[PDB]
């Protein structure tokens, strides 16, 4: 009978923009509703809950959610997306007077505002003795995404965002590597659509 | 409600009975065992309202439970199989849906312990071209050849853990994706200013905590027994 639905396993928001994470429920009688967050590597933390009191529920850190019976909704929102908001969010609902049932979760990805992109592919060498290397594609903006490798002997990671607090500076990167003799960083990302102005040093 | 769970991490072979124990201090009637899996959220296994009361949740098959005391709720994998690999959470509730979760048990079930293998870990030093172009310096750590996928990667600068400037892939990749027991690899980046990399006094270490075999486990191979262990790699800053 009773369920809870979250729309999209992974969602994006631009840094600074409105956060919206959507939850809908299927109970005929209004249930209690809960929003939990799971920050990287950790357990569950309650953000807010609807417990048949106020319909506009306020939570920790600027989060809020409005219970709307007529659209069976309880969408979570925060006015401005910060890099620290990157986490997985779970909507949950009371069921059978005896338990909480959880939605499937939505991971929020925050797209950093990269005002001065400087896309580049660099070659890095092992700190130990080595003709061993990796390739680093870095400093591209939000419009670039990285594709998986077409060569089973070339490994390419998803893009990852780092936040250098020392310089208040965020950047995207992906890493590629191979044991192959004919692997060159100039070709590592040939299955990705990269910026036309990507820097390829020497 | 200091809700506590044991164990925190465990690797087991298939076909073994495994127990996970939940204890609380507030004596709430209601206790729960859930599993978390990517894309599925938290799914309820079993729950209990008193020592005499056991109720199936959505995914009770392959599990049993016992409510040994007001304070204690035990979960058993009856005969562990690989699809029981998961993060397991116990919870308690008061009579108004006030839930308290335990901190989790990360359980991996593998078919064959002979395939367990610690990572090789290497640090790759920053590119001179990055340094010249950006006045920043990105170190890359690469952990390769490990099984199962049950690791924790951290960076340590001058002996202290750092979080700033770090990005670690959220999941390892399979080195041989067509294989059910493929080994895994994981990368991470630590970015610092060029001047901080250029100081030969600064020390950079990538640490990988690997979870594998215990002292209890039989080992019949010539290669090193793949016990739970830390594997690191390091680099010193460099003016040239």
């Amino acid at each position: 009978a009773q369920s809870v639905t979250q729309l999209g396993s992974h969602v994006s928001v631009s840094e600074g923009a409105l956060v919206l994470l959507r939850c809908n429920y299927s109970s005929s009688v209004p249930p209690y509703l809960f929003w939990y967050v799971q920050y990287p590597n950790q357990g569950l933390q309650l953000l807010l809950k609807y417990t048949s009191a106020a319909t506009l529920v306020k939570g920790i850190n600027g989060f809020e959610a409005e219970f709307k019976k007529s659209e069976t909704s309880f969408h979570l929102t925060k006015p401005s997306a910060h890099m620290s908001d990157a986490a997985e969010y779970f909507c949950a609902v009371s069921e059978q007077d005896d338990k909480i049932i959880f939605g499937k979760g939505t991971r929020l990805h925050i797209l950093p505002n990269i005002q001065n992109p400087d896309p580049a592919v660099y070659q890095l060498r092992d700190s130990k003795s080595s003709d061993k290397s990796v390739c680093l594609f870095t400093d591209f903006d939000s419009q670039t995404n990285v594709s998986q490798s077409k060569d089973s002997d070339v490994y390419i990671t998803d893009k990852c965002v780092l936040d250098m607090r020392s310089m208040d500076f965020k950047s995207n990167s992906a890493v590629a590597w191979s044991n192959k003799s004919d692997f060159a960083c100039a070709n590592a990302f040939n299955n990705s659509i990269i910026p036309e102005d990507t820097f390829f040093p020497s | 409600a200091d809700v506590t769970q044991t164990p925190r991490n465990r690797i087991t072979k298939t076909g073994k009975r495994i127990m996970l124990e939940c204890s609380q201090t507030k004596g709430h009637d209601r206790m729960y065992w859930y599993r978390q899996d990517p894309g599925l959220g938290l799914r309820l296994i079993y729950y209990s309202f008193d020592v005499k009361d056991i109720n199936k949740g959505e995914i009770s098959d392959g599990y049993s439970v016992s409510r040994q005391a007001q304070a204690k709720f035990s979960l058993s994998l009856e005969s562990a199989i690989p699809n029981q690999t998961a993060l397991y959470f116990c919870a308690t509730s008061d009579e108004s849906y006030g839930y308290t979760f335990g901190s989790g048990t990360r359980l991996t079930v593998v078919e064959d312990l002979n395939k367990v293998s610690p990572p090789e870990v290497a640090v790759f030093e920053p590119s001179e071209a990055e340094i010249s172009h950006t006045q920043k310096a990105t170190l890359v750590c690469l952990a390769t050849g490990f099984y199962p996928d049950h690791v924790e990667l951290s960076w340590w600068v001058n002996g202290k853990e750092v979080h700033s400037g770090v990005c670690t892939d959220p999941q390892p990749l399979k080195e041989q994706p067509a294989l059910n027991d493929s080994r895994y690899s994981l990368s991470s980046r630590l970015r610092v200013s060029a001047t901080f990399w250029q100081n030969p006094r600064n020390h950079f270490r990538c640490q990988v905590q690997f979870y594998g075999l215990s002292e209890n486990d039989e080992w019949t191979q010539d290669r090193a027994k793949p016990v739970t262990q830390i594997v690191s790699a390091e680099a010193w800053g460099r003016a040239d």
